[PDB]
């Protein structure tokens, strides 16, 4: 709720782009992170085993969020 | 609090994609060996 | 396709044809038909007139006293009934004549309707009662056309002349109607065509030379007219709104 | 003449050119024989 | 005769005597009868300036007009009081139905 | 609030009919029927088709 | 030109020396908005007709447009002519579409975002789905079918110019693993610049955005390759399935993969059947004339479950003893011969030297060889002898035999049916 | 008149012969001259299976549901365990494959004390 207010906000000063709205949900810690997995494998197990680390550290990503939101 | 492009574009790069040894580019032991990745 | 009626819309390469079992429609690149209309006895039908301003809608006149106006558009359907009373029709035109209110400074009559919310209809399907967004009955074939970029209001004309008398009757908006009495009543002419020269100006041509001009003119010019005509028109429709509500 | 086979009601296409100002107009005469 | 089965359809049938009913006066009648309030005002308003501005021999009376006004008028008044008097109905619906139970 | 409604709605056709077509039917002329063909031919009974 | 014309006695009546800069530019500033006014206003004909004639000015409106309205105008205008004009049905459906496609490519030529394009399909497609055959002839364009096929079950006239014309437009074109990882992922993020997106550059994309479901789509066009390999692929056919291919894979709802399964099945029947006859070919001598197809029959969705007629002797015996070796070289399966199912090239031999070579229904080529005298006598054959023979209902045969006499084989007299052997007509 | 019939393209369709709304896998519940959930091409792709019990799958579903320790190597139709009825030239293919997997689940049955 307060992204959506907090981007109208960004929006009124400059905008003249969509680069605001794009870094707050690269940013954004309380809702689900986009996600990019190269997986250069076949095998369902390694896959999956791939998708499982990152999102460990996408994890690591939501948690240190704290610093660029403040 | 210019809100630059490629600046933004280095960033994001390094803010995306995981890389180290995993992807592409005795117990407790191996618990230390990812706790420093 | 040999026959000697058929009326070429002036808009669109449409003519409407006259087969045994209705009122038929054909493209005429194509020679393929699009719409039938069911009629029971083309006696009975004084003649029929096509939408000169948009050109979707298509009138019937019926001698006995009932206008019928279908849509070429929706395969023929049936939009709207219309009803006048006790009127014996010889011949009638439909025209719709549209309104230009372009705004003037020295014009302080500013609108209200508009700024209080519209009204919503009550009707109760067979599972619950449901509320919908009010539309008024002939708004159907009046309302504002996804086509028309000049959304206008367009007054809606329709004439009437009484066989074996020569009276004139003319016809507002599907509702409000207006009688007007001919002095030469002595012959009783047969009234031969009916030529529109512009909107609001129409001339009669009976078998015996004599030409009759009926002039909307004034009417047209006189901004407060029209709104008069439009008022009276709503008061009686808002009644009845509160009263099919209230059985 | 435009004519529906040959057992049926003969029409007439009038297309009288009447040249108004470089103009014309088009008629069609019914059959109603007397 | 009453039973279980009639019960629920009693109150089912009851709630939405009241509390439909409520709302068609509110939502419908009202902003009806205020419309044809500032119509027949607006009627009023045209017919008298034209029978000055003509200055037309022949005069159309507006005694026609002024029997509407209050018969419209008299309406707006007379819906409020049942929108008043229902109220009351569904208080004293509810109790009768809590206590029956 | 029938009989209100239904004296409201016969009143209202009274209004119409007394003074708005009263008002109408001023503002509206019908031309007089006129021959305009006798002066090219006045020795001829004319007949009008279309 | 109007500088040239009018400038200087321009500057003469104003009395500013002839080289101001910023009054020129200001007046070539409203030159351009009065270019553009002038284009929005003009954009229906633009689109419609002049296209792609117009192509180039449209790049250069693309030069000029920088603001939602702008944009906002152009496509409301643009629909209010285009549903003014084109949606009318008593405009023909075939040109309807021709002159729809028109606008698409040119709106996506002028726009590459494409978000203008769906906004336009948005507003258009109920009235796409008001109209009946509009996705027979699509499809059947898509395909890009003969017109002989088309003139067989549709009853109304299509525009053969319209036709070529629309091919012509679909078929326009003019619209190692770890080094890719540190190239191609770092050069995404190099340069970059800010419901769902749908809004591909691909305009058969848009055209599928028509159907509510692409399982309409995928059925239709499963059926069509099946009456095609039941007839014989092309390639030009391939490049189609290879488009929906692609585009249905990157969106991945049951039944859609259920339609989408078997198509490549028929290719594996096909595919199956070209090489399991070379390899019957091999083992029992049979004859190299005849090419069997083996399909599977759940998803050629034939219904198997008045068509009892006899073959011709030879024939039978031949077609059966491939499917004795079938069930040896597949075991547990058995073989059914679709009767109402392929074609027969017969070549008919004349007494007066002429040699005819006709591709032939199983049926017709039966109730021909009823005819093939091999004693040179002449074989007059009435309907009811023809039906028992061949085992075919009267009506039936009536429709086969009138077949062989439009092609000049078979003569009717007084209810019998004659070859007729010498034609005395030039050929 | 002489025919002389130059090439013949004959259309045929193939189905399982089962030695007799019921010719679908007890298991994925797809027709017999269907595919199995797990394969994309019928007949060789995705061959059908006899058992001694008569019931009638896909290989892949009945191998998959052998291959589950709760099967217990059973018929998931009627409980029997599950052997492939000899003299079917259909199941002459997989007899070798069937045999490993109810032996290895006969022995891990063993081995679990059950
Ligand atoms: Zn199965
Ligand atoms: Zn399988
Ligand atoms: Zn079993």
């Amino acid at each position: 709720d307060e992204g959506r207010s907090l981007k109208l906000n960004a929006g009124l000063i400059f905008s003249e782009d969509k680069r605001f709205t794009h870094v707050v949900s690269l940013l954004a810690y309380y809702r689900p992170t986009k996600t990019q997995f190269f997986t250069t494998k076949t095998e369902y197990a390694q896959i999956l085993a791939q998708k499982k680390y990152f999102a460990k550290i996408m994890a690591l990503r939501t948690c240190t969020n704290g610093v660029g939101w403040g | 609090a210019s809100g630059d492009l490629e600046v933004l574009r280095r960033v994001k790069y390094l803010h995306e994609v995981a890389s180290g040894p995993y992807s592409d580019l005795s117990d407790p032991t191996a618990y230390l060996e990812d706790k420093k990745d | 396709i040999n026959d000697y009626f058929i009326d070429y819309n002036p808009l669109f390469p449409i003519f409407a044809t006259r087969i045994a079992k209705g009122l038929a429609i054909y493209r005429v690149s194509d020679h393929a038909r699009l719409a039938v209309i069911p009629i029971r006895n083309i006696n009975l039908v004084a003649n029929y007139d096509w939408d000169t301003t948009t050109g979707k809608f298509l009138s019937i006149f019926f001698k006995d006293g009932t206008i019928r106006i279908h849509d070429i558009f929706k395969d023929g359907r049936l939009v709207s009934f219309l009803r006048i009373p006790s009127t014996k029709i010889s011949k009638g035109i439909w025209d719709r004549i549209p309104l230009r209110y372009e705004p003037n400074n020295r014009d302080f009559a500013c609108n209200i309707i508009d700024d209080l919310p519209k009204l919503i209809r009550f009707v109760k399907d067979s599972k619950r009662i449901n509320i919908v967004p009010y539309t008024q009955p002939n708004s159907l074939w009046r309302g504002p056309d996804e086509d028309d970029l000049d959304s206008n209001e367009k007054l809606d004309v329709h004439v009437v002349f009484n066989e074996g008398n020569d009276k004139i009757t003319v016809f507002f908006n599907g509702d409000y109607a207006v009688f007007l009495s001919v002095d030469n009543i002595e012959n009783e002419n047969s009234l031969k065509s009916i030529i529109k020269v512009q909107d609001g100006f129409y001339q009669c041509f009976y078998e015996d030379g004599t030409v009759q001009t009926l002039n909307l003119g004034p009417l047209l010019q006189s901004k407060s007219s029209v709104n008069l005509l439009n008022y009276i028109m709503v008061i009686k429709e808002l009644i009845g709104y509160m009263l099919t509500h209230l059985e | 003449y435009i004519r529906e086979n040959r057992e049926n009601d003969d029409f007439i296409a009038c297309t009288a050119k009447v040249s108004v100002d470089g103009r014309s107009a088009s008629l069609v005469f019914p059959k109603e024989k007397q | 005769s009453v039973g279980e089965k009639n019960f629920k359809r009693w109150k089912y049938l009851g709630c939405e005597a009241y509390q439909k009913t409520v709302q068609i006066l509110t939502l419908i009648f009202v902003p009806a009868c205020e419309r044809i309030i500032i119509y027949v005002e607006k009627l009023r308003a045209i017919l008298q300036a034209f029978s000055i501005q003509n200055k037309l021999s022949y005069t159309s009376d507006l005694t026609a007009v002024e029997v509407l006004l209050k018969s419209s008028q008299k309406l707006l008044t007379m819906t409020l009081n049942s929108i008043i008097g229902l109220g009351r109905d569904e208080t004293l619906f509810e109790k009768f139905f809590i206590w029956f139970n | 609030y029938r009989d209100l409604i239904n004296s409201m709605s016969d009143m209202e056709k009274d209004i119409a009919q007394s003074n708005v077509n009263s008002h109408i039917q001023q503002h509206i002329l019908v031309d007089l029927k006129t021959d305009v063909f006798a002066q090219k031919y006045p020795s001829s009974q004319i007949n009008l088709l279309d | 030109k109007f500088i040239n014309q009018y400038w200087s006695q321009f500057s003469k009546l104003v009395g500013c020396p002839e080289d101001d800069h910023e009054l020129t530019t200001t007046v070539f500033n409203c030159f351009e908005s009065n270019f553009l006014r002038i284009r929005t206003n003009e954009i229906f004909d633009i689109c419609v007709l002049a296209y792609p004639d117009s192509k180039v000015t449209l790049l250069e409106l693309r030069k000029i447009m920088k603001d939602f309205k702008d944009y906002t105008n152009i496509v409301t205008t643009f629909l209010s002519d285009f549903k003014k004009y084109i949606l009318n049905p008593s405009v023909t459906t075939v040109d309807a579409l021709l002159r729809y496609v028109k606008t698409i490519k040119a709106f996506l030529v002028l726009d590459p975002t494409g978000r203008c394009l769906h906004s336009i399909t948005t507003f258009v497609k109920p009235y796409f789905q008001e109209r009946k055959h509009l996705v027979n002839v699509l499809l059947y364009a898509m395909l890009d079918l003969p017109e002989e096929e088309l003139k067989e079950k549709i009853n109304f006239n299509v525009d053969m110019k319209a036709l070529l014309s629309l091919v012509d437009t679909l078929h326009d074109s003019d619209i190692i693993r770890h080094a890719m990882l540190y190239e191609h992922i770092l050069n995404y993020y190099i340069a970059w610049v800010p419901k769902s997106s749908y809004i591909k550059t691909n305009l058969f994309e848009v055209l599928l955005d028509l159907f509510e479901s692409r399982e309409f789509f995928i059925s239709e066009f499963r059926n069509l390759l099946t009456d095609r390999l039941f007839t014989l692929l092309d390639e030009k056919w391939t490049r189609c399935l290879k488009l929906i291919r692609e585009k249905i894979v990157k969106f991945t709802a049951d039944a859609d993969q259920s339609n989408l399964n078997s198509i490549d099945v028929m290719l594996w029947d096909i595919k199956c059947s070209e090489e399991l006859c070379r390899k019957m070919h091999e083992v029992a001598g049979l004859d190299p004339i005849i090419f069997p197809k083996f399909i599977s029959l759940l998803y050629w969705k034939y219904n198997c479950d008045d068509l009892a007629f006899h073959l011709p002797i030879d024939l039978e015996r031949e077609l059966q003893k491939y499917s004795d070796i079938y069930s040896q070289l597949k075991p547990g399966r058995k073989l059914q011969l679709c009767k109402d199912k392929g074609k027969v090239e017969i070549q008919l031999a004349f007494k007066d030297g002429r040699k005819l070579v006709l591709d032939v229904s199983l049926e017709q080529c039966s109730v021909i060889n009823q005819f093939d005298s091999p004693n040179d006598e002449p074989i007059c054959l009435s309907l009811e002898q023809l039906s028992e023979s061949l085992n075919i209902a009267p009506p039936r045969l009536t429709h086969l035999l009138d077949f062989w006499i439009q092609k000049g084989v078979l003569l009717k007299e007084n209810g019998t049916y004659s070859v007729i052997e010498h034609s005395e007509m030039d050929f | 008149m002489k025919v002389k019939i130059n090439e013949v393209h004959s259309v045929f369709a193939w189905s399982w012969h089962i030695p007799s709304d019921e010719d679908v896998c007890g298991i994925c519940r797809a027709s017999y001259n269907g595919t199995c959930p797990s394969c994309k091409f019928p007949g060789d792709q995705c061959p059908l299976v006899i058992g001694l019990c008569h019931h009638n799958f896909h290989d892949h579903c009945i191998y998959r549901w052998l291959d589950t320790p709760t099967s217990k190597g059973l018929c998931p139709m009627c409980r029997q365990t599950f052997q492939l009825q000899k003299g079917l030239a259909i199941n002459d293919a997989h007899v070798q494959k069937f045999v490993e997997i109810v032996s290895r689940r006969r022995e891990e049955m063993i081995e679990e004390g059950v």
